């Protein structure tokens, strides 16, 4: 048609709304551009001080989440009484009033029964207002099985950071200004905590910053890398210890942070013990202890053997990060660290951080600008009752703090979650069986390794629900179906994002009328859960929110579901438009301001602010982790063994004093190498929003920005010589088998694969979700699911579920 | 006036992040990429280069594409843009075999096709394609752009060729190209080449110019500089 006339052209006229998006843990604030009522475009809020318009790719598949056509619209029930991969549950469409008083029938009868404990609260993805259902209905009810999915997350990557500097959580990376920077699997450019915003740097970064990217596959990181080192699966730590016995050989550790000789002279000498008297350390504890227990024996030639490297190649490194420092940031990845034995990977790489003075430092890394943000919602003591108080003291489903499961997060015996191992004491009853399980934003029959393990618990489950905006594999097994208000685009919540030394808070919020007959997750559903509760004659949940959940100006609870909605997110934001944070960053004059500017920016941070402040047991940087000692003591002294016998049960191979100091574990393997001889490189696809955009044409479309990937395939890439060994050819049909399961895909040969290993993406062979990203829905899946391969095993000092290393796979053809 | 674009292969990683917004500018059908990309994976391992190149339409100073036109539908504009009447296109495919670049996509599908599907995965339960159009208000797909009918048609009709329009209806408002928004490095500049003072112009002044396949004679508007690797340290 001929072009329009200006007065009724539309180009630019439309309107941007704040929220956020959840496609990882960067938790970018964006602004949505709404036309004719229709999500169109997104983009990042460009008042963000984090990341500003920047923005990784997936941000445009998040319009294809929304509007998925396999969404559900109503609640359901299912009809067929028996579970199962191969049962179709036969599910029929109900109203939110029967399936919640379906729901609420069976958790009344757990309390009547003095069986509160076997309600379990399963947690996947989530907002800042998560506190209400995930901690406090579960805990009034009388439970504590609130089980998040943190294990099979990256609890490995904060062993370091907590036992070494005392932070139980990430850090940002100064790329603007760092002169070195060693990546241990991260790929920050596709993954990791901040893609935006790293993307916008990484490029001009390279003009000042010499980068090292050690990964068994060429990620796209590394192929922008001055180095690229293809580590042995599992064999990272080797490495970044040799590099710091080179260090301490050169004199070339950051003196104004670690300390230096009483005497001048450098007496580090390879193999030969020091006197910790003739050291005087200043801010870190440790480190001759370190040398003469370990360190003074990880030479470069020891590596080299190992590894491979090139000894000259550790050296050059070693000397470049001393020149550099204290501009020198050591990124750990999931890769690196989430592995049976990789507690120690998480220490040894980040004690490099520690060594060259890199934390807290300008070019270096360090945690999140402090904000006043609330995180929680009221105590409700004065809500529990005897049932509820009895129930909270049960042990975890999860079996944490165990003999054998640490999980030390925190410093505290079985204080961190085993997500996966819920599925084993579930399928066990062991310590008891789940009778009534709430879950929301999860599918960890295929987020977790060896998931058919949650196929068997589901299944033996007497009742479940399942918070979802689609019907994934999870939901499979699920009596109820509560369809969830999409988070991005339907919902009030909260976020933060960490980066560009800043910390930002931002707003989610509806940027479309609610397509369907759905709920918000977070607020609405336990509103409505806790009404019909108290209509059956159990009023804690609902005497709770509405004396303690109220709002932050008028002081009067929530009329409806709508306004509770939104009043979740005033209540815990109240700090940052209400009062004046002017102390920690932006000042808002009000609500409104808050929600269109759509976020808060802190103040930059205060390099060095924690040097001599560390929440350590020393206050120091342990390269002797005494906090870790503490710990390990802790939880030996709970089962009367010795902590050499905690290592032995946690099949670690430290004794003594190498259970507190960075050193070599061996890589734990499953599997006999001869049977099966090609280590799994798992890996994410940078179009993957979590396992969220399967059923997202456009996903498949682009697939191959995944640097040696194929679009609209799932491939397994193999290095040319192993496809010559195994006689695979590009798009032959393949079968990937391990000692635990096994897939179908389609085989791919790429140089930038090591030999001996498989690089594979993580996120296809989902069998359900929706008819875009299975076969068949519900029978046959479209590509293969990774974890169908990865044995169920755990980092126990951590709890975190191992998703490296320990894979060992065969391959065939057809 | 000369339009085009400048990109830096250092800035850019090679996320197709520009070629999605593409998609959501301008309601290409599934399988239709205006925006896309040449990779390249060379040596042998260790020795491994991964190279990602974004392409576009190159709006050349002499476009075949325009020349071979049997019905004047494709055209310059007085910004050098190389835009299509098209209203005009009898889908002879002239255009596809001029072009050196391979830029230009034929509707040969019914454009959103798979959005009549009214299927349900879980009947009564799970919505379909066609009713979540319905519910929208939309015509071909939910996440179809209006902007884009100021100037060209939202949704093209079968038998047409189509390729990128330089975001025209957003220079006409004076906006940025969608791609050019879209980056996070802002490694994709565009501007007037016949303006020496403009970022542009600038540039390639500043870097050596590449472009794609220069000897073909078209003169493309499109240049990169800089490269998207670096050299192997040790
Ligand atoms: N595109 C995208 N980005 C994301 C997410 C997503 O789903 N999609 N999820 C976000 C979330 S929730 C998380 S927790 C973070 C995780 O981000 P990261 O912790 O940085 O790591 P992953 O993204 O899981 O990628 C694992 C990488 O380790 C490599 N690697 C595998 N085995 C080994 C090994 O033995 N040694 C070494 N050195 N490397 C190995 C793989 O090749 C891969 O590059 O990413 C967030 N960023
Ligand atoms: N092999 C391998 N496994 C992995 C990883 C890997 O890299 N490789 N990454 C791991 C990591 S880092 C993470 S943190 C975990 C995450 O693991 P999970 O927490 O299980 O996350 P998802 O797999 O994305 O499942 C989320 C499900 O929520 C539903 N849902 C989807 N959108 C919405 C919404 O908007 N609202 C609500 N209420 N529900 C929604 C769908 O059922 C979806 O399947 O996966 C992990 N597993
Ligand atoms: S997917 Fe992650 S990095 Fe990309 S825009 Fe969303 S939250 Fe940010
Ligand atoms: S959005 Fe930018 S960085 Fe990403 S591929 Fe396109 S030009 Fe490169
Ligand atoms: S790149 Fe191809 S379609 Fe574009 S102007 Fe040049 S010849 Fe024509
Ligand atoms: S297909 Fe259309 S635009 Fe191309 S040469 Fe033929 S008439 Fe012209
Ligand atoms: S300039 Fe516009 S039409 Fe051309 S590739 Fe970029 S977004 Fe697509
Ligand atoms: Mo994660």
């Amino acid at each position: 048609g001929a072009e329009l006339p200006a007065p009724l052209r539309r180009t630019g006229v439309g309107e941007w709304l704040a929220t956020t998006c959840q496609g990882c843990t960067s938790w970018c604030a964006k602004q949505i551009y709404v036309m004719d009522g229709r999500a169109l475009k997104v983009r990042g809020n460009p008042n963000s001080g984090v990341h500003g318009m920047s923005s990784c790719p997936r941000q445009h598949l998040s319009l294809q989440q929304v509007y998925d056509p396999d969404r559900l619209r109503t609640p359901m029930m299912r009809t067929n009484p028996k579970k199962g991969r191969d049962q179709d549950p036969k599910f029929v469409p109900i109203s939110w009033d029967k399936a919640l008083d379906m729901l609420a029938d069976k958790i009344i009868a757990l309390r009547v029964a003095n069986e509160p404990h076997k309600y379990a609260l399963l947690r996947g993805r989530y907002s800042h207002i998560n506190d209400l259902l995930y901690k406090k209905m579960t805990n009034l009810i009388g439970s504590p099985n609130n089980i998040s999915h943190s294990s099979v997350c990256a609890e490995a990557h904060k062993m370091g950071p907590y036992y070494l500097d005392g932070n139980w959580g990430y850090n940002q990376y100064d790329v603007k200004n760092a002169k070195f920077i060693l990546s241990f699997g991260a790929d920050p450019i596709a993954s990791n905590r901040q893609v935006s915003f790293y993307s916008q740097t990484w490029g001009d970064s390279l003009d000042h910053a010499k980068v090292v990217v050690v990964d068994p596959r060429l990620s796209a990181s590394a192929a922008k890398a001055h180095k690229w080192i293809p580590i042995e699966p599992g064999q990272d730590s080797v490495l970044a210890l040799a590099i710091a016995h080179v260090a301490l050989v050169e004199g070339v550790w950051h003196k104004p942070f670690v300390g230096d000789f009483i005497e001048g002279k450098n007496l580090f000498k390879a193999g030969k013990t020091v006197s910790v008297e003739s050291f005087k350390e200043t801010h870190t504890y440790g480190l001759v202890e370190w040398w003469n227990q370990a360190l003074k024996d990880y030479t470069p030639e020891w590596a080299s053997k190992i590894t491979g490297i090139d000894p000259k190649t550790i050296i050059a490194i070693a000397k470049d990060m001393g020149a550099a420092a204290p501009a020198v940031q050591v990124w750990t990845s999931r890769g690196a660290v989430m592995q049976a034995r990789g507690t120690y990977t998480s220490i040894s790489c980040h004690a490099l951080n520690g060594l060259f003075g890199g934390i807290d430092s300008k070019g270096g890394l360090f945690p999140g600008n402090k904000t006043p943000l609330l995180k929680e919602y009221p105590e409700a003591k004065a809500y529990m009752d005897e049932i509820a108080a009895k129930g909270v003291k049960k042990e975890k489903i999860d079996q944490r703090g165990r003999l054998e499961f640490p999980a030390l997060a925190k410093g505290k015996s079985g204080g961190g979650v085993i997500t996966a191992n819920a599925a084993n004491g579930i399928r066990n009853q062991d310590p008891y069986e789940i009778k009534v399980m709430l879950a929301y934003f999860n599918n960890f029959n295929f987020s977790n390794p060896e998931g058919q393990r949650w196929d068997e618990a589901l299944s033996k489950v007497d009742f479940m629900a399942h918070i979802t905006t689609n019907v994934s594999e999870f939901s499979w097994f699920a009596d109820v179906l509560l369809p969830s208000s999409h988070h991005m685009f339907e919902k009030w919540g909260v976020l933060d994002s960490i980066g560009n030394g800043v910390a930002q808070i931002s707003i989610q919020q509806p940027s479309i009328k609610r397509l369907w007959d759905t709920r918000i997750d977070e607020s609405e559903i336990p509103y409505m859960l806790a009404k019909k509760l108290a209509d059956k004659g159990f009023d804690a949940p609902w005497r709770y929110i509405n004396e303690q959940i109220v709002d932050p100006e008028t002081g009067k609870p929530a009329a409806d579901e709508a306004e509770f909605a939104k009043l979740m997110v005033r209540y815990l934001t109240a700090p940052l438009w209400k009062e004046d944070a002017s102390k920690y960053g932006d000042k808002l004059s009000s609500w409104d301001e808050f929600v269109q500017k759509g976020v808060w920016n802190s103040s930059p941070y205060k390099l060095e602010a924690r040097w001599g402040k560390f929440k350590t047991e020393t206050t120091k940087f342990e390269f002797y982790s005494k906090t870790l000692e503490k710990a390990l003591q802790s939880h030996a002294d709970k089962h009367k063994v010795s902590i050499d016998e905690v290592m032995k049960a946690c099949d670690y191979q430290a004794r003594g004093h190498l259970a507190f100091i960075p050193h070599y574990e061996e890589p734990y393997r499953f599997g006999d190498e001869s049977e099966f001889p090609l280590l799994l490189v798992d890996q994410k696809s940078r179009l993957n929003k979590e396992g969220r955009t399967a059923n997202s044409p456009w996903y498949y479309e682009f697939k191959d920005v995944d640097p040696g990937d194929v679009a609209n395939e799932d491939v397994a890439k193999f290095n040319p010589i192993d496809g010559k060994k195994f006689g695979l050819k590009d798009g032959d049909e393949i079968r990937i088998t391990s000692p635990v399961g096994m897939l179908t895909c389609k085989a791919k040969l790429w140089e930038g694969v090591r030999p001996g290993t498989v690089a594979k993406c993580f996120g296809q062979g989902h069998w359900a979700y929706g008819r875009y990203a299975s076969a068949k829905f519900g029978v046959t899946p479209r590509g293969g699911s990774n974890n169908d391969l990865i044995a169920d095993r755990y980092d126990r000092l951590s709890g975190a579920s191992a998703f490296y290393g320990h894979i060992r796979v065969r391959v065939e053809k057809v | 006036m000369r339009l085009g674009m400048v990109i830096d292969l250092q800035k850019c990683v090679g996320c197709g992040g520009c070629s999605l917004a593409c998609k959501t500018e301008n309601n290409t059908n599934d399988g239709i990429h205006w925006s896309h990309h040449i990779a390249t994976t060379e040596g042998t391992f260790p020795d491994v280069k991964y190279t990602y190149i974004p392409t576009l339409c190159n709006h050349c100073d002499d476009a075949p594409c325009v020349k071979v036109c049997p019905t004047g539908a494709m055209h310059k504009d007085k910004r050098g843009l190389t835009l299509q009447n098209n209203d005009e296109c009898i889908g002879c495919k002239k255009c596809m075999n001029a072009c050196p670049y391979g830029v230009i996509s034929f509707n040969a599908a019914t454009p959103h096709r798979r959005w009549q599907d009214d299927s349900e995965v879980v009947a009564n339960g799970t919505v379909s394609p066609l009713m979540l159009l319905k519910r929208t208000g939309a015509t071909a797909t939910p996440n179809e752009n209006p902007e884009r009918g100021d100037t060209y048609p939202m949704i093209r009709p079968k038998r047409t060729t189509e390729k990128c329009t330089f975001c025209d209806h957003r220079l006409d408002k004076g906006l940025n190209p969608a791609c050019v928004d879209a980056c996070p490095s802002e490694a994709r500049v565009i501007g007037d080449l016949d303006d020496p003072q403009s970022k542009v112009s600038q540039l390639i002044k500043l870097h050596k110019p590449m472009q794609l396949k220069p000897e073909a004679g078209t003169g493309p508007r499109v240049f990169y500089i800089r490269s998207f690797g670096v050299k192997t340290a040790y």
